[PDB]
RNA sequence: AACGAGGAAUUCCUAGUAAGCGCAAGUCAUCAGCUUGCGUUGAUUACGUCCCUGCCCUUCACAC
């Protein structure tokens, strides 16, 4: 059973590369990574850590600071080059975290040959602490899955940037370890350490 | 072992501390099954928080 | 809706134009014989072919897919369908 | 509001408490349109964790 | 038939601050620190130096006394431990200011030159060395929670709290975790100085101890535990 | 560990200024302040006084 | 100390690892698993690292009396690792078992 | 008369107007090709058209956009919501309109800005 | 103090 | 000599907002030791609660 929908092959006056073709066949992100085999692992990130819309680029100009809860639509690769701009020197350039982003997943993708939004997603599942305390001496609650994927992205990146302050490594490179250890789940990783502080310190108080 | 619960309401005028939430939330385990938790972020209906503890029961954090 | 326009060929495409343009849009290639019905439901959702080599094919027109095929004792001859009840009655050949 | 936030642990015990109210009939018709405000808002709000138990006991004295 | 080191020429271990935070470290955290600075000149307020001014300013003179501050220093810094470079020194005063002291700082043994250092650094807000390549005493920004290891175990000494060997504790503690000890400058008052940050709180023995005498005692069990020798 | 001596000032005074090396500079950054000074009083004074 | 940048890129350097205080002179990546990245020192133990984990070995072959200047990987058998000593013993070693013991 | 239509695309004070009509695939952007367009990293922003409804469309028609004000990243936007706009209008005027929903839906399912514009006005509060 | 719902758990 | 991003305390801030960047004009008061406009890039976190702190208000059906 065959259904054709292209009868003649299609060439276009103005050339445009090949690889811009197989995009057209397929969205991926920098028409690099795809989108269709990642799962987010945990059932309570789901609806939060948005993943099935594919994307080119990061780069959106939604709005998402309107209603209450829009963040959790935002593609999580927006919402990670977001949280890479900080510190005041780098508030405004967007365009220089999402050559960061890119680095960042080409070299994930080089030392694990895992796709490395697959990774991020990990990364971001594993490093969302579902249990904190609150000042009262301390009393334990529970966490809010946004409250969690906030947390995770702000713990991943404030520790790629602290790795890297007055270091050889660049914000790429940190970046990417950050992000394979705490998909790891090693203790490596800055933010796995202090998610693992938080829970305890919940566990101790509850 | 965690345990997965979904919120089915989330309780008002309950006084709580500024910032948590009382919420009353169900086992997906046991739909039956009910107990009253405090929550520390936004929080709605419908979505899912990690129980690490099962037993307690929630009180008012003042 | 009266856009699409279904035509069988003796050869056993199913062919579909646009009837405001009369631009070739679709083809489907299942039935090697003649083809001898196609009705689309209301819905414009499930399409059925049937031909002279006995088969019924169900086809889910907006995403082009073969739904199912049924194969009868004879050729079929002729066919009617029933939008409202979504019933249609084939001539067979015995 | 105030019925909302008990556990179902104490909806039992309110259900107890019902129950032996029944028993002095001079409560029972003293405060009759309250009781049943309280008690039917109770048997809704968690009716699914309620007909879930299979307390055999309860179910006398729902009766 | 392990093969040796391709150097063995001694070579002095790293100098450990609070940018770094991955290494193994026994941090001492010198809270209720009685370090106070007033006009009379600056003079760093004492409990027998200046009784009538320091009732003047109302506070009690009983807790007046940087000398105990001045004594933990000394005993902590000048221990083998530091000598090997795996201990760095916090200070909070009283008044809540946190003070950073880095290893390689050689505090004056005198009393009367320490309280001379002291205003000098909680106005200038640090200290320089003579050969001016390093800063020895700074001030820095509470709470001590993010200067501290990221994963760090936390304890107080406690005269109440249940009596536990030193020596075996650090042992069963992690490689990678770290220990903080908030020692209790003070010369009397409530052991809830520290219960904010810290998890659980010891006892090292069962006669009440001095600040200066117990973090000699916590420090000389890490370096049994540790082999520092 | 290498040790080093901390430096400090005997008798310190913050509200006294910092110790200089030379002494022509001190003198001079003692009296451009000086100048800073005046210039600013009378410019205060001939404004109010116009006024 | 092993360094591994990317290839046409000098700049950028992915992975700096501290094999061994002796110098470090063979450093082959594996041919059928891209991940793991074997080093011989002439601390004399020929350690296989891996990409994603560099600050321990997976596995730290010994046994080699001698420098290990050779290191080689057999086609078709990726537990299998071949290193030749100056002690003129060629030792072929499992990856797959323990390890630390030439087969 | 050759059959053509003119679009607006805005974004700020980027303003873009596209000038689609029957030609052989021909898509320019200030007199160069589409695939010179400048930032590099956004250019795949300015491809979503062409790649959402497929390269197959436009091999009947030629797509001429003029772009100015603003800065790189409006005017690339801009650019977009223009191109969007200018197939659907052609697909309306002079092709079937059953193909105009279809474009009409997929542009929406993906982003919606690709057709309407994106204006935040401010609101007070 | 307590609340409605807090008073009457008590009870 | 001074210094390597700035202690304690304290203030402000919710979307084209915080922050970064530059270009113009000097509009009878004010401003050039500067002031006001204009465009460009553009986020994190909350959008709930009266628990604490202040201010405020109260004591024509049916159903309650």
């Amino acid at each position: 059973f065959e259904v054709v929908e292209e009868f003649t092959p299609v060439v276009l006056a103005t050339p445009i590369p090949e690889e811009v073709q197989q995009a057209q066949t397929e969205i991926k992100l920098f028409n690099k990574w795809s989108f269709e085999e990642v799962e987010v692992k945990d059932a309570s990130l789901v609806d939060y850590v948005q993943v099935r819309q594919p994307i080119f680029v990061a780069h959106t100009a939604g709005r998402y600071a309107n209603k209450r809860f829009r963040k959790a639509q935002c593609p999580i690769i927006e919402r990670l080059t977001n949280s890479l701009m900080m510190n005041g020197r780098n508030n405004g350039k967007k365009l220089k975290a999402v050559r960061i982003i890119k680095h960042t997943l080409d070299i994930i993708n080089v030392l694990t040959d895992q796709n490395p939004i697959q990774v991020v997603v990990d990364a971001i599942t594993n490093t969302g602490p579902r249990e904190d305390t609150t000042r009262v001496r301390r009393q334990a609650v529970d966490v809010s899955p946004l409250r969690r994927v906030n947390q995770a992205i702000a713990l991943l990146t404030i520790g790629a940037r602290e790795a890297a302050f007055r270091n050889i490594k660049t914000i790429a490179e940190t970046l990417a370890e950050e992000l394979i250890n705490a998909a790891k789940g090693s203790s490596t990783s800055y933010a796995i350490k202090k998610k693992d502080e938080l829970e305890r310190v919940a566990k101790s108080n509850r | 072992p965690v345990t997965l619960a979904k919120v089915i309401k989330v309780l008002g005028r309950t006084g709580s501390r500024g910032g948590v939430t009382q919420v009353r939330v169900e086992f997906l385990e046991d739909t039956s099954r009910t107990i009253v938790r405090n929550v520390k972020g936004p929080v709605r209906e419908n979505d899912i928080l990690v129980l690490m503890e099962s037993e307690r029961e929630a009180r008012r954090l003042r | 809706c009266g856009n699409f326009g279904f035509i069988g060929s003796s050869n056993g495409s199913i062919t579909i134009y646009n009837m405001q343009s009369g631009i070739l849009r679709k083809k489907y290639k299942l039935h090697k014989r003649a083809v001898t019905g196609i009705s689309l439901d209301g819905m414009n959702r499930k399409m059925v072919s049937c031909g002279l080599d006995g088969i019924v094919g169900f086809y889910d027109f907006n995403k082009s897919t073969l739904l199912g095929k049924l194969k009868l004792d004879a050729p079929i001859t002729a066919m009617v369908y029933h939008r409202s009840s979504d019933l249609f009655a084939l001539a067979l050949d015995d | 509001d105030a019925l909302m936030v008990m556990p179902f642990s104490y909806v039992l015990k309110f259900l107890k408490f019902i129950d032996t109210v029944m028993q002095n009939k001079t409560l029972l018709h003293s405060h009759l349109p309250l009781i049943c405000k309280n008690l039917f808002f109770i048997i809704k709000f968690n009716h699914k964790e309620l007909v879930s138990q299979k307390n055999e006991e309860l179910k006398l004295q729902i009766n | 038939q392990k093969a040796l080191p391709a150097s063995l020429v001694p070579q002095a271990p790293p100098v450990l601050t609070s940018k770094d935070k991955i290494t193994k470290r026994m941090i001492v955290v010198l809270a209720m620190a009685s370090l106070e600075t007033h006009k009379i000149k600056y003079v760093l307020l004492n409990c027998d130096d200046h009784q009538g001014l320091l009732k003047k300013m109302g506070r009690d003179i009983s807790e007046a006394r940087p000398d105990i501050t001045h004594q933990c220093l000394l005993t902590l810094l000048d221990s083998p431990i530091n000598k090997a470079g795996k201990l760095q020194v916090y200070i909070q005063t009283s008044r809540g200011i946190l003070i950073e002291v880095n290893p390689t700082v050689r505090i004056p043994r005198t009393f009367k030159r320490f309280s001379g250092l002291m205003v000098q650094l909680l106005h200038k807000l640090s200290i320089r060395s003579v050969n001016s390549e390093e800063k020895l005493l700074k001030v820095i920004k509470n709470p001590i929670t993010d200067h501290l290891p990221t994963k760090c175990r936390k304890v107080t000494l406690s005269f109440d709290a249940p009596v536990i060997r030193v020596q075996d504790y650090i042992e069963k503690l992690d490689d990678d975790e770290s220990i903080c000890v908030f020692v209790g400058a003070m010369a009397r008052g409530k052991d809830n100085f520290a219960d904010e940050y810290v998890d659980e709180k010891v006892g090292l023995s069962n006669y009440p101890l001095s600040a200066s005498v117990a973090c000699s005692k916590f420090c000389h069990g890490a370096e049994d535990a540790w082999n520092i020798l | 560990i290498p040790t080093h001596a901390p430096k400090y000032e005997e008798n310190f005074n913050p509200d006294k200024k910092s110790y200089d090396p030379d002494r022509t500079r001190s003198e001079i950054n003692k009296m451009k302040a000086q100048l800073k000074k005046e210039r600013k009083f009378t410019m205060k004074e001939i404004r109010k006084d116009a006024k | 100390l092993v360094s591994v940048y990317d290839s046409y890129n000098p700049r950028t350097i992915l992975l700096s690892i501290n094999a061994s205080t002796h110098p470090t002179h063979v450093t082959k990546f594996h041919t059928q698993d891209n991940k793991i990245l074997a080093t011989a020192s002439d601390d004399r133990v020929t350690r296989l690292w891996d990409i994603s984990n560099a600050y321990e070995p997976q596995l730290e072959l010994t046994g080699a009396t001698d420098y290990v200047r050779t290191l080689s990987f057999i086609p078709a058998a990726p537990h299998l690792v071949a290193t030749g000593s100056y002690d003129g013993l060629i030792r072929l070693y499992d990856t797959r078992s323990s390890g630390s013991t030439p087969i | 008369a050759v059959p053509s239509v003119q679009t607006f695309g805005k974004k700020k004070s980027a303003t873009a107007v596209a000038h689609v009509k029957a030609g052989k695939g021909l898509i320019k952007v200030n007199g160069s090709p589409i695939t010179l367009v400048e930032p590099e990293i956004l250019r795949f922003k300015v491809y979503e058209p062409l790649l959402l409804v497929g390269l197959d469309k436009f091999s009947n028609i030629d797509i001429r956009v003029r772009v100015t004000g603003g800065g790189h990243v409006s005017q690339v936007y801009a650019i977009r919501q223009a191109i969007a706009k200018g197939l659907v209008a052609y697909h309306q005027k002079y092709v079937d309109e059953q193909s105009k929903n279809e474009l009409k839906k997929a542009f929406t399912s993906y982003d919606r800005t690709l057709l309407i514009a994106d204006s935040r006005r401010p609101e007070p509060k | 103090s307590l609340k409605a719902g807090e008073r009457l758990m008590e009870a």
